[PDB]
């Protein structure tokens, strides 16, 4: 009415224990729990709404590729298209498997023998895509005289191997199986 | 209870460790719990219930 | 750091007196025969060797390349080629 | 009698010194740990973070080992 | 970069006399190619002034010494907009190029320098 | 007090397009600002008219362009006007930055303008990339393998984020129709940090080319800029009518014209003119993720330059050294571009290589270093 | 002066969504505003969301 | 609408007796259930003053009384925000709701209009 230093009436709304630590920390209790079921309610929105992107349902759908190989003839490349991806699938000579045969595991960026590659040393087949960022290599040229990625200058062997330029593995290998000897699935 | 504020809440850094490490935990443990209740509640009516005939 | 007409944030200004005439009391194009000839000559003089020294250094060097490029894919280079692989 | 004060000036850089920065380091860490749980946290869907680092904590890892059988599964 | 920074760098320089009988030259040369004195500028109307710390040197500046920087800007503006250079009296002749301002930053710079210092001192 | 002046709207457009003081004496080379302003209205109508007959399908993506060339009425002009002011826009992207890393546009108090710009940049590359996808010819297929697979470079987690910015186990379908959404979207937020990076520069105004202030002597954006930016309005449109009229595959690859086929990638692999620097740099780091980092860093980069620049003076007009530093460093810029355009053969392989550590060298070591000596000199050389 | 005040583009967020003056006594029926931004915003997120969905 | 144009209409009323028999009870009424003087408000305090012509009115107040109506519009702001009512010497009696503002901004308004009018006077 007159006088200000005459606090208005605040009893009302005063809480005795103001000042106490557990006061502050009822609040912000509050203040976290809520903190808590937003982060909670973030991350199940934005999991669930990003997974929109994710391969949806019809596109994963898993190809299970069988092949012939009759039709295909010594020192030739074929591309099975598996999964969109190429597969290169060469039908390699004698002389061929010997030259793969022939670089010292040592110096190679992805070290590995034709062995571990083919489970049939006249079947060369490998996922035809290039391990750098994902063109399909030309065969048959090179610079090791196997495959080359014209994207940035990548050179893969007859085993597929990477010897030259980007990329950090060798061509992988799918999971194929020999059915018959004249017919792989992959 | 000083100590738990001083620990937990004080620091904005730790309150917000503290705050995302909760939502970690309540994440996992009410997709748990709903998955429990959900089936609960749909005895017999769901997929993995009449499953085992087949 | 700059402000706005009326306190553009210049130091203050004094003693300058600008004059100028009118667009359509002046010929837009006077002396441009000057200009077009002998300013601009004197501006590309002054400039010419900061492009003049680059464009033919690096010319030098694409064409040292290029014509290094065309020649080990010769039947000549077959040798040079072999090593450069 | 003192006839200078006695002082040094402590290296220093953009105005942080290393006194300062040292009593930062703790909530740093904390800051960093906030980080940690929160980008696990974000991640936890992606199958690669469950595989290779959830499953793999003792006792709680159990948590994100969840096979399909392969009955009710068309992929 | 600082002025104090420069000025420092550039007495070291001028001390040394192997230095200075190689560098000198340089200096005068570059000075001649720079160019600026041929818009009527001296070397310390071209430095950066947009910074807490020049703006201070330059209100610093005596009024005659100020007004007489804005003319030359000025006049440089309009000489850059005709893309016309200076002629006669307007173009800066060597004896003309006086460090005006060097003084003036430097002793902004010192100031601030000295602040910060002390903000990081520690009692022994 | 003027309508303009007084209205709360009209008075933020009179800040910017009539009443903004600018130095009185900028040059041809302020004039890209305005044409990137044009290239990008260009793009938003063209652009939007091709969304309106284009179809993002896979199945129908390269036919739906084929269609917009031939039966659409006006087609073929909406479609290389996209097309050529893509390139034109880079043009001018690039004169702009050039502009302004010559005269030193990037300094106090300009970095925040110049830092926005970077990432406006950025935008510029990947909005023109995801339109080049749109395409879905031979390049535009095998372009987003390999941009998709850039995250394949992040360890552990980037393969997976490689399969689900495809949404699928190669680009197809799914990368098409997302690319059409995000190639829709990206041009309005890079008109948004086109925005920003101007509001971030109406605090110290323009540069000028002597890089003094300019406070002393401003004039109002119009009618002086305005109509200094028509001269190059037109001149842009002439040679936009050029390349539009007469010659719009000058500037394409003809490998866009064959549709995608997953299965082979063209032997002459060659991007668009200018992302070619960059691919160049790809191309010359023999490690993925290294060829990866060299690449973005070649743009992230730039946002150093207000620190390594040391020079006491703003830009080069009157820095000899610094003048022929930046020449080389151009000319660099040019010879990378070329040699992202030749063969992987020697000898352009070593010499890629050399190009490549002299773009980096220029901003960790020589520009720190002139802009040094130019100091000392200047100093020196005017006592 | 405060970060948020000196810097044009933070001044400008700050104008906004900060230190904007509002009358003290605005009831819930102000809150319609920042609903239709939050509309809007979703709208915008899962539309684009759609569009790269949707033929 | 002007204040002016309410306050001629109101007079037109309250001259005519017919009128003000059947008007100014409706007119009471229609007050009691406006219910400002709830808020503690006097009439002339809802009046909208974003416009020229009542900013000016609002600055010839003399200053107790614009003291005053600064303090009823917070109190009334701040019953608002908490949705009580005015208690006790709070609520506005009607002997309190004084025209305080309507003599200022009818000056204002006169001259204004007064103005308009004689920018279009036409010599005879
Ligand atoms: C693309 C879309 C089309 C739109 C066209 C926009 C292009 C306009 C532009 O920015 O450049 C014109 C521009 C004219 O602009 P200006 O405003 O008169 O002067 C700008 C220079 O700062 C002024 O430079 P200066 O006064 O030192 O004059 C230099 C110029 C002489 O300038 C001329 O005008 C010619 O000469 C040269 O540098 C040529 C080098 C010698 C070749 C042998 O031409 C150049 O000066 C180009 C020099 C670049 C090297
Ligand atoms: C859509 C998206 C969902 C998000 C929810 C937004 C809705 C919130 C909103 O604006 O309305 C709540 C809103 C509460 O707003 P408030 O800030 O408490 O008071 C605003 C009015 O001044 C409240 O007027 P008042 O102080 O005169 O209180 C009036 C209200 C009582 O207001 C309440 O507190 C309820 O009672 C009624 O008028 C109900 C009519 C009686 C029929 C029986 O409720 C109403 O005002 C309902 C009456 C509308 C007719
Ligand atoms: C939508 C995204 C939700 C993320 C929020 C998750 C964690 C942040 C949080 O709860 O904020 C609490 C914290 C702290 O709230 P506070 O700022 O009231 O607490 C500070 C006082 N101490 C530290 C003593 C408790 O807020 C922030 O740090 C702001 C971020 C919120 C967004
Ligand atoms: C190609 C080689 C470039 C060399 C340029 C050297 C300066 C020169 O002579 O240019 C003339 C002019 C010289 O203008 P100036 O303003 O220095 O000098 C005017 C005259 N004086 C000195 C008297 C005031 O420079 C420019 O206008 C340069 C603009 C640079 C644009 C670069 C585009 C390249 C894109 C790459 C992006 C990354
Ligand atoms: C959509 C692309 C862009 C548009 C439309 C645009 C537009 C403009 C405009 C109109 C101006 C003012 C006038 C001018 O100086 O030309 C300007 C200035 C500027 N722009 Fe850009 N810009 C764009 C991209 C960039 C990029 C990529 C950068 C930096 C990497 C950049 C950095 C700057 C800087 C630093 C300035 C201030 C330069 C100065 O006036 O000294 N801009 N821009
Ligand atoms: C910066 C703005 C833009 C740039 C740089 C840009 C760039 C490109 C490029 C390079 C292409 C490939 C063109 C070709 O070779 O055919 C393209 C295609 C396309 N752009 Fe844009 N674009 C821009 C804005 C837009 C906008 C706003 C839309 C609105 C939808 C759009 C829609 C399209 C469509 C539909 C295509 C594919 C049809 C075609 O190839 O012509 N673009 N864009
Ligand atoms: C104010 C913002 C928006 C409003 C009010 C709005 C409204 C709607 C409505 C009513 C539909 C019909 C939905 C249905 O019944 O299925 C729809 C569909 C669609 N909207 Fe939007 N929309 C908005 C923004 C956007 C934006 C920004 C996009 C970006 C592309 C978008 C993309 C779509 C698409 C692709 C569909 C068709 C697919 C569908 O029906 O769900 N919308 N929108
Ligand atoms: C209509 C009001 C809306 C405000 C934004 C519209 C545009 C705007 O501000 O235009 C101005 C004309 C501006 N030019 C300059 O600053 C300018 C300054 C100095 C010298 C010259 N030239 C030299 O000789 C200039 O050209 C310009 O071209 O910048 C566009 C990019 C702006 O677009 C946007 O940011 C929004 C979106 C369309 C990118
Ligand atoms: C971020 C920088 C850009 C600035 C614009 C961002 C948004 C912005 O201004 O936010 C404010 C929070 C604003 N609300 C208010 O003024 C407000 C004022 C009084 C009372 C309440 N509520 C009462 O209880 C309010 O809520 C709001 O909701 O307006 C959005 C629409 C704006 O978005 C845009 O316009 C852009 C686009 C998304 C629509
Ligand atoms: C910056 C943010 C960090 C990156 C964000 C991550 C985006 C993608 C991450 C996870 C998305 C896919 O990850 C997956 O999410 C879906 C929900 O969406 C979960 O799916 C689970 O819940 C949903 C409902 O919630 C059920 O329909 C489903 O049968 C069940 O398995 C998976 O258990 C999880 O593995
Ligand atoms: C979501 C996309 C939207 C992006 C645009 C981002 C910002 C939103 C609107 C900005 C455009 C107008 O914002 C502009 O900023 C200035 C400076 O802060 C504001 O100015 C306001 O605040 C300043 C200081 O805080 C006061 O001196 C002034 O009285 C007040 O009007 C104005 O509101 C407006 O003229
Ligand atoms: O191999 C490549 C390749 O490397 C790029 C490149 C070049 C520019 C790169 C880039 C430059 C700068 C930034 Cl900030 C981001 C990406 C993007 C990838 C392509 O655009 C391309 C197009 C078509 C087929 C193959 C290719
Ligand atoms: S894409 Fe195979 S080499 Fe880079």
């Amino acid at each position: 009415g007159k006088s200000t230093y005459k606090i208005p009436d605040f009893t009302p709304y005063l809480k005795k224990d103001r000042n106490t630590d557990a006061n502050r920390l009822f609040s912000y209790f509050m203040i976290g729990s809520f903190g808590m079921l937003s982060a909670a309610g973030a991350k199940a929105t934005v999991q669930d709404f990003l997974s929109n992107m994710s391969a949806s349902a019809d596109v994963l759908a898993m190809a299970k590729v069988e092949v012939k190989l009759g039709a295909i003839p010594l020192g030739k490349n074929v591309i099975i298209k598996w999964r969109g991806k190429p597969i290169f699938i060469r039908h390699r000579t004698s002389e061929e498997i010997e030259e793969a045969n022939e670089v010292n595991v040592a110096t190679l960026r992805d070290p590995q023998t034709d062995d571990e590659r083919v489970q049939k040393p006249e079947w060369l087949v490998m996922i035809g895509v290039c391990t750098h960022l994902g063109c399909v290599p030309i065969g048959e040229a090179g610079d090791f005289g196997g495959w080359f990625c014209p994207c940035h200058g990548s050179h893969y062997d007859i085993s597929g191997r990477i010897r030259r330029g980007p990329a950090p593995l060798n061509l992988e290998i799918p999971e194929y199986d020999f059915a018959d000897a004249e017919t792989l699935v992959i | 209870a000083t100590t738990f504020y001083n620990v937990f809440v004080k620091r904005n850094s730790a309150f917000v460790a503290t705050i995302l490490a909760s939502a970690f935990v309540f994440d996992m443990t009410f997709e748990t719990a709903i998955d429990n209740f959900w089936d609960r509640i749909n005895a017999g009516k769901q997929w993995k219930d009449i499953r085992h005939k087949y | 750091y700059m402000g706005w007409w009326g306190h553009m944030g210049s130091p203050p200004q004094k003693g300058i007196a600008g004059y100028t005439i009118s667009p359509f009391a002046a010929r837009p194009f006077a002396g441009v025969v000057h200009a077009a000839i002998f300013n601009t000559f004197r501006r590309t003089k002054n400039q010419a060797l900061f492009v003049i020294l680059p464009v033919s250094f690096f010319y030098y060097v694409w064409t040292q390349a290029s014509e290094k490029n065309e020649w080990l894919y010769t039947k000549a280079g077959r040798h040079e080629l072999a090593k450069a692989l | 009698y003192v006839k200078k004060p006695s002082y040094k000036i402590v290296p220093h850089f953009l105005g942080f010194n290393i006194p300062t920065v040292s009593k930062w380091i703790p909530i740093f860490g904390i800051w960093g740990a906030a980080a940690g749980i929160g980008a696990l946290f974000l991640i936890e869907g992606v199958p690669r973070t469950r595989q290779d680092i959830l499953s793999k904590i003792p006792i709680i890892g159990e948590h994100w080992i969840r096979e399909i059988p392969a009955s009710d599964n068309p992929f | 970069a600082s002025i104090t920074s420069v000025v420092k760098t550039s007495e070291l320089i001028l001390k040394s006399p192997l230095l200075s009988k190689i560098v000198v030259p340089l200096a005068k040369t570059y000075v001649k190619f720079s160019g600026y004195r041929q818009l009527g500028f001296k070397m310390n109307d071209l430095i950066i002034e947009e910074t807490p710390n020049m703006q201070l040197a330059l209100r610093r500046l005596p009024p005659t010494e100020s007004y007489d920087r804005v003319y030359r800007l000025i006049r440089a503006t309009q000489f850059s907009l005709s893309h016309k250079l200076a002629t006669g009296n307007d173009i800066t002749k060597p004896e003309e190029d006086d460090h005006y301002l060097i003084p003036y930053i430097l002793d902004v710079e010192a100031e601030a320098f000295e602040k910060d210092a002390l903000d990081n001192l520690e009692v022994v | 007090m003027a309508l303009r002046k007084k209205n709360s709207l009209l008075n933020m457009a009179n800040s910017y397009v009539l009443d903004s003081p600018q130095p009185s004496n900028l040059n041809y080379f302020w004039n890209f600002g305005s044409l990137l302003a044009l290239c990008l209205v260009i793009q938003l109508a063209t652009g939007i008219t091709l969304a309106m007959h284009y179809t993002s399908h896979a199945s129908l993506a390269f036919d739906s362009v084929e269609h917009i060339m031939r039966d659409v009425n006006f087609g073929w002009f909406i479609r290389y006007a996209h097309a050529n002011t893509a390139s034109f826009f880079f043009i001018c992207i690039y004169a702009h930055m050039g502009r302004n890393i010559y005269y030193g546009s990037y300094k106090t108090p300009r970095v925040l303008p110049w830092s926005i710009g970077v990432i406006i940049f950025l935008l510029l590359i990947i909005t023109a990339f995801m339109g080049y996808v749109l395409v879905f010819g031979q390049m535009s297929l095998w372009g987003a393998t390999v941009i998709c697979n850039l995250v394949s470079a992040i360890p552990w987690l980037g393969e997976d984020i490689v399969h689900f910015l495809w949404g699928g186990f190669s680009v197809g379908n799914p990368t098409l129709q997302r690319f059409f959404a995000l190639h829709y979207l990206m041009p309005f937020v890079l008109a948004v940090f086109a925005l920003l990076h101007l509001i971030a520069l109406h605090t110290a105004g323009s540069s000028n080319p002597l890089g003094i202030t300019s406070n002393v002597d401003k004039l109002s954006m119009h009618p002086y800029y305005s109509f200094k930016d028509l001269i190059t309005v037109f001149a842009f449109l002439l040679m936009f009518t050029l390349f539009v009229f007469f010659s719009p595959d000058k500037l394409g690859h003809p490998d866009n014209y064959i549709p995608a086929n997953p299965m082979v990638t063209p032997a002459s692999i060659v991007p668009e003119w200018y992302l070619l620097p960059f691919y160049a740099i790809l191309r010359a780091i023999p490690d993925k993720l290294g060829g990866v980092i060299a690449m973005v860093a070649a743009i992230l980069i730039l946002l150093i330059l207000p620190i390594v620049d040391r020079s006491i003076i703003r830009g080069n007009a009157f820095k000899p050294i610094s003048k022929l530093l930046f020449g080389f460093f151009i000319c660099n810029f040019l010879l990378l571009g070329v040699l992202g355009q030749v063969h992987i053969e020697p000898p352009f392989i070593v010499l890629g290589q050399i190009c490549t550590i002299f773009y980096f060298s220029y901003f960790l070591i020589l520009l720190p270093m002139v802009s040094t000596i130019e100091n000392i000199f200047f100093y020196i050389g005017s006592l």
